[PDB]
């Protein structure tokens, strides 16, 4: 990787890592890694979650629980040890509680597990919250890309890893092969109001 | 100088950077490598002292991340990424190292476009100018050290003394006349004649006769 | 004033080899120049001009 | 070097600024002209890159104004305005330009008080000192560039070689004795005399007589 | 405006501008200008507004509809095409709808049209909202020599241009004389909490 | 130069600091002494401007504190305080002063640890290095002042003229041959010999005989 | 305090004070001083308050006044001229009354004056309130040491000086011996969100 | 280019004592070197080389 | 050490007209000074001192 650049001067490169530091103090700060365009990951402490963006919608607003209070949002958590990671991700994406549209959730009794769903479609009554959520994911996740289509239907999904909603992707598979990006954490711990949020 | 242990590098062992190159980070706030070094130093300091006590209910780690890291640089990199132009993701840094002297430049980002590292042909001018600047800095550091210890007045004194000595040598070769000789007469020594050719002794009358100049004989 | 200030700072300046070398070179050059003006007639020419037609 | 388009100026045409003057904006976060140039650059990049595609669903301009200009400079100007002392309103910039070489200083604000520009007399010292600084920078750039290419060791070698050569010339003129001559005697060549005036051949007894020094005869 | 400064150096000046940036991109950043000591103008999108501060008030608190919500404020406009500029100016002045005195308006169907008025008088029960509003207006508009006097009435009036009450001071005939300032935008597009809002 | 009044110091009279020392505060955002000077200057400006009228309805002092005080430096000091390492509490500043010239360095914090000023033995390497940097800065300032008025082209012209004159003196000592001499024959003056040693006059045939060079005679 | 470094260089030091700024701008520059581990003073305007941290607090939630509204906070002051000092202390301590358990206080007429208490005990249901108040005090008071211990009870005491509960520690004695720090007031006024609050 | 550029800047340079001293010493050195070369016979050698065996 | 480092960097330095000029001037000055010392008699004086009264 080093080639001669002059007579005695030589081109050299060094590669640094911060993923160890992300794990070193894994508490009070998650580690974010993006698998590809439609898949994203989040690891908080000893619990890892999956962030999915796509047009599918397995969860409905009619006969399912909807989340309003910032304290009772633990319904989509089968192992309800702590939903602090989900809460901190939600209020770091720019989402609000006082006057912001709510998000869907699923009963913990069902085997599907956590199925936190957001509505980010570019349509009527959805261009105020969806754009803000996508800006939040742009600021947190480095290489975020929009998979939705203008004037069509598109959603967002958050699922704890190990649940059927996360499928076999989680476990010792995707999160293991995913590399935590420290720029995500650096953008994630700064509160200057000058960012995209 | 500044050294990075093995756990902070990928596929490499512990390596050390020169103090002078790291000293460029004292006032630098538009450099990503300086920010990474600051984060590493803060981690090393926190683990050494703050981690020992179980009072870690206070988030000085975050209060430093938003303080010792220039958020302007992060947001500029994010804007560059959103414009689909090369940006820095704080992973790989490149620099120019002088193999003999062992002193190098401040590492610069290996920019990434389309999620891939740029080949060493798009920023060829960047590392060419980096090598040129390294050579210039190596040559100018010696001048700075010389100027910090050798007075300008002493150099001026030496230069003017050399000019005086050279002029003295020139006057030694060419020779300067020592006394006047009357036209058509012999050497008027030991008497001294003025422009009029006379003298106070009275031997030479003041006839205002022309006189010439002769060197030592 | 520059010469006086430089003279007031000789003890701190005369701590490096190059400064001592420059001082020695300057002193030797000045001494040799004075000798050359003595050996080339500048002093004799000045003495003759100052006492031209006034003494023997 | 850097050039401003027609629409960026008032009652003027396209104007080009030197790279060296613009390069002063790399670390200058206390100059309004640099902030305006950064805003112009961001606009140019946005039109070329962030405007062709219909993906303009992100308000990157606000974040650019957050980071690409110095907010503390804006607040200082606002404080100066609120205290009725001259301030900058980011419209007119003055500088000192060398006509022959084209080198010019970094433009500085034309301060306004009571809503009117200054009359080039209340900041006379400012532009006098700025012209003096321009002359000093022109003279010092050559020194810096020369020191960046010419080693000081080579200069020292040349200086000491000149001193050695001048000393050799001096010893050439004055001459140095090559052998001793006995007092009251002729030149003892080809025999050589020691400090005591004796010879190992036995011709000259070691009488410890005083000896003198003479040059080549 | 160039004169000899020395031997070969010369004094030169350059005038910069931001008209194209503030016109080709009129949306998401309105352009402001101080036309008179008491007259100010805001141009957001494709509609121009009039902002004036004085002691004469035509609005009354007896038979006029007030504004408490940041969403129903669009009713207070005869040509209610878009009052997002009014909303963004209001929440950029530092005014908060939660714990601040409210504002009234004129009926849209009325001939005089829309008339937004603020109470910034230096009197009892008005030295908290008025000072904050005037500070925000000082931040937004470069010059501000307020006419409000202690113990005397003084009101801030916002009138969408085109209404008969706006007079000939709006439209193509006028307004153009005022110079839109980019410093207003710079103080207007930054959220650093270290400003006067 | 810049001076501090009685109420700004403790158990001391009015103190004045040089322009060169305080000129470092123009771009330095990592110095606590510069922040204190900025606060004092802002207060001085406010007294003369924001006191003659009771219109002080605006928190300009708070805005300036948010602007002219480096929040990053203050947060770093707080972090150092909370990490049980020496920090600055903005009360005592130490510097190295050259007594004769009267020009000094920019004052630096006297760190306090355990609510007590570190003795002048823990940062001993700081003030010794600061005095060395002061001497180096004085000499470098002299060099820069010299280089700002004297062109390097003129210095090069003088050096090359001196070299030319010294070479001329050397050739004066050695002497350059003027006209050739034949083997064992006197000089052909006023006739001149070509490369073959002949004459166009026909007196010297072109026999291609070897020739030697001789000086003036 | 001046000693020779070199043959000509001399070590020198200057001590700077900012008491004139704090005294003259009393309303604008509140001054904070620390007596020792458990005692602090706040001086706003012409009134001085006592900030005390102790393990014991003689109050009770049954028959003591609790303050919720940001307007009736002036009750906890025997000479209720102005409680702006307590207002600024609360809003700069990081303590927002909207979604944070309130404080406790004593009656105005009862012969102990103002005894506002923040329950910062490191125990159950107080692992956020106490930590936030501790971070606020650490921000506002340089050299702040916490005597509260985990698993036990601790409180924060506020009392304007001169009350019977303030004891002889107030007056022109300890208040004078305590030294107001300007780092405290610099931290008190900067609003950058990057501080411990 | 450097020489002509320095020539166009003579009046501004000829305001400090050191610059005037440098110009004067440079001119004196060049003149004295020309005189020495003329006195040392280098010009005579050049003239002999140019007209070797062609004129008398 | 300084001389060794400078000699190790000659190819880099010997790419500019001024550097080659300085090297040539230094070499010519040293050579001519050695010649002058040989011609003046320093070498002869050293030889006489080393072999004073020991050879003929
Ligand atoms: C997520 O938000 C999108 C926003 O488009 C919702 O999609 C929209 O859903 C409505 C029914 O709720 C579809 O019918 C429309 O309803 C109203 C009248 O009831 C009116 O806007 C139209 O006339 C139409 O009938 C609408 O077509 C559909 N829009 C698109 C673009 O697909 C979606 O239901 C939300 N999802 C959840 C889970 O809340
Ligand atoms: C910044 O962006 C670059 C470019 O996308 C990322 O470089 C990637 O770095 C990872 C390791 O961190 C590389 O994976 C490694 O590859 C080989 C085998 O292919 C081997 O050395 C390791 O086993 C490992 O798998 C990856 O190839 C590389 N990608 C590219 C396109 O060069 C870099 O990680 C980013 N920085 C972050 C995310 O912090
Ligand atoms: C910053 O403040 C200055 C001083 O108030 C403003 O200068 C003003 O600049 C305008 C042009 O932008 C001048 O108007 C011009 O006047 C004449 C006569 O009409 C003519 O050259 C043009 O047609 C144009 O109208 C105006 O006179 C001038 N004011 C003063 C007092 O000199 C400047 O505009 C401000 N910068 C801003 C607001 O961005
Ligand atoms: C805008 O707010 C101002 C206050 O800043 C309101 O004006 C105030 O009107 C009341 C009602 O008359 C005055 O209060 C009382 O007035 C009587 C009559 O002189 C006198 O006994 C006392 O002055 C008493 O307080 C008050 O002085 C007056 N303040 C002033 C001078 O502005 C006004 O009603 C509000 N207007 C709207 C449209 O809401
Ligand atoms: C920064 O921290 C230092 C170290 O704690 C503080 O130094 C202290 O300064 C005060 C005066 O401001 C000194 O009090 C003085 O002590 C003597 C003996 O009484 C006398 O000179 C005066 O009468 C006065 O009382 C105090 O001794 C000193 N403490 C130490 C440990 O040296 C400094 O005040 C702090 N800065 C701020 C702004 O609080
Ligand atoms: C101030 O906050 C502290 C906690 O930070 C409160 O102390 C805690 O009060 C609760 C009340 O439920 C105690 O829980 C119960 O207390 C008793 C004694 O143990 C008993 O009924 C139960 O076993 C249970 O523990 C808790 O123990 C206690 N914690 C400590 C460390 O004493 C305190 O009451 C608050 N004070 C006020 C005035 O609100
Ligand atoms: C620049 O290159 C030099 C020469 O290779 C490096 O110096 C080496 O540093 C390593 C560090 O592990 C030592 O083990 C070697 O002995 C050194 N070699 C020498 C002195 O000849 C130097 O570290 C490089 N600079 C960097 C990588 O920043
Ligand atoms: C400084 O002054 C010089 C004078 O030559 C300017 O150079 C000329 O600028 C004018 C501007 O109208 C051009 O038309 C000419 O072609 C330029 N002549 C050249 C480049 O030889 C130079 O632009 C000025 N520098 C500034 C304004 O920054
Ligand atoms: C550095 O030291 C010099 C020499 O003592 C100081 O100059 C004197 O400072 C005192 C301070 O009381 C004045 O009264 C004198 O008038 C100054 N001049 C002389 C000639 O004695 C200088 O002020 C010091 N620099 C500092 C403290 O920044
Ligand atoms: C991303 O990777 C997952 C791995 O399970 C795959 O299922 C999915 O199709 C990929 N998405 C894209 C857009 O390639
Ligand atoms: C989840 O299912 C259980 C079991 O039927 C039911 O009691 C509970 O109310 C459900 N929760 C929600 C939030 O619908
Ligand atoms: C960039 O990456 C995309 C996505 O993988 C790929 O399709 C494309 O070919 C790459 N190159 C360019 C020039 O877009
Ligand atoms: C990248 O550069 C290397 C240099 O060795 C070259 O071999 C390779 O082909 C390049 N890759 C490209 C141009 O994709
Ligand atoms: C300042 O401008 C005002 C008008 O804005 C004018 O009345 C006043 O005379 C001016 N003051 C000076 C000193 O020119
Ligand atoms: C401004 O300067 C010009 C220079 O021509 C002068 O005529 C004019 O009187 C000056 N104006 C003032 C107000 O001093
Ligand atoms: C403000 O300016 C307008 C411009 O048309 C003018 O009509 C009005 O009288 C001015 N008001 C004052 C008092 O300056
Ligand atoms: C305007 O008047 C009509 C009745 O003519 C009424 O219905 C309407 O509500 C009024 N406007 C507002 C905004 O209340
Ligand atoms: C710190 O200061 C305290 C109070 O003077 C003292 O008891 C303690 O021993 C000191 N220890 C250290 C580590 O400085
Ligand atoms: C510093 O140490 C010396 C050692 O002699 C001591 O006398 C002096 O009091 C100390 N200064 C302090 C503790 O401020
Ligand atoms: C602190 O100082 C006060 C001064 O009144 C004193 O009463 C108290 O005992 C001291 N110590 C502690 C631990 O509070
Ligand atoms: C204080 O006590 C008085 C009676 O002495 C009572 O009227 C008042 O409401 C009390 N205030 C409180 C509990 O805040
Ligand atoms: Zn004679
Ligand atoms: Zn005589
Ligand atoms: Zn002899
Ligand atoms: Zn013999
Ligand atoms: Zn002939």
């Amino acid at each position: 990787g080093t080639f001669k650049i002059g007579l005695h001067t030589e081109f050299q490169s060094v590669t640094l890592t911060m993923q160890r530091l992300l794990a070193n103090h894994s508490n009070e700060l998650p580690s974010l890694c993006m698998l590809n365009n439609s898949f994203y990951y989040m690891r908080g402490g000893v619990n890892t979650f999956l962030i999915r963006v796509s047009d599918i919608s397995v969860l409905m607003k009619e006969y399912d629980v909807s989340i309003y209070e910032p304290e009772d949002l633990g319904n989509c958590l089968n192992k309800s040890d702590s939903s602090w990671a989900i809460h901190w991700f939600s209020n770091a994406l720019g989402h609000d509680w006082l006057m912001d549209p709510p998000m869907l959730c699923r009963n913990k009794t069902k085997k599907e597990g956590s199925n936190i769903q957001f509505n980010i479609s570019k349509a009527d009554d959805a261009r105020v919250y969806g754009k803000k959520i996508r800006n939040g994911m742009r600021h947190l996740f480095r290489g975020f890309h929009d998979p939705c289509e203008e004037g069509k239907v598109c959603y967002l999904t958050i699922n704890q890893c190990g649940d059927p909603s996360s499928f076999d992707y989680c476990g010792v598979n995707h999160l293991s092969k995913c590399q935590f990006d420290h720029v995500n954490t650096l953008h994630f711990l700064v509160r200057s109001k000058t960012h995209l949020n | 100088g500044y050294c990075l242990e093995e756990w902070m590098l990928i596929a490499a062992k512990m390596k050390c950077f020169g103090n002078t190159a790291v000293a460029k980070c004292n006032q630098n706030h538009d450099s990503e490598f300086c920010d990474m070094l600051r984060l590493f130093d803060y981690n090393k300091n926190a683990i050494k002292t703050l981690n020992d006590e179980a009072k870690k209910e206070i988030n000085l780690l975050s209060q430093a991340v938003n303080a010792l890291i220039s958020d302007n640089l992060l947001m500029k990199n994010k804007i560059k990424e959103l414009m689909s132009i090369p940006y820095c993701n704080y992973t790989k840094f490149w620099y120019v190292n002088h193999t003999l002297t062992g002193q190098h430049t401040l590492p610069r980002c290996w920019l990434i476009r389309n999620g891939s590292y740029l080949n060493t042909s798009e920023f060829r001018n960047d590392w060419i100018l980096e090598s040129d600047h390294l050579i210039s800095e190596m040559l100018s550091k010696e001048y700075a050290e010389r100027q910090g210890k050798t007075p300008i007045t002493l150099v001026d004194i030496c230069f003017w003394s050399t000019i005086f000595f050279t002029a003295s040598l020139f006057l030694h070769l060419v020779g300067i006349p020592t006394h006047r000789h009357l036209k058509g007469e012999a050497c008027p020594l030991p008497h001294k004649l003025d422009s009029f050719g006379g003298c106070r002794c009275g031997k030479y009358p003041r006839l205002k006769k022309p006189t010439i100049w002769h060197k030592r004989h | 004033g520059q010469l006086i200030s430089f003279f007031q700072e000789i003890p701190v300046f005369l701590q490096e080899a190059l400064n001592i070398a420059l001082v020695a070179v300057s002193l030797i050059a000045v001494i040799a120049g004075i000798i050359n003006l003595y050996k080339s007639g500048l002093f004799q020419f000045i003495f003759f001009l100052l006492l031209a037609g006034r003494s023997c």
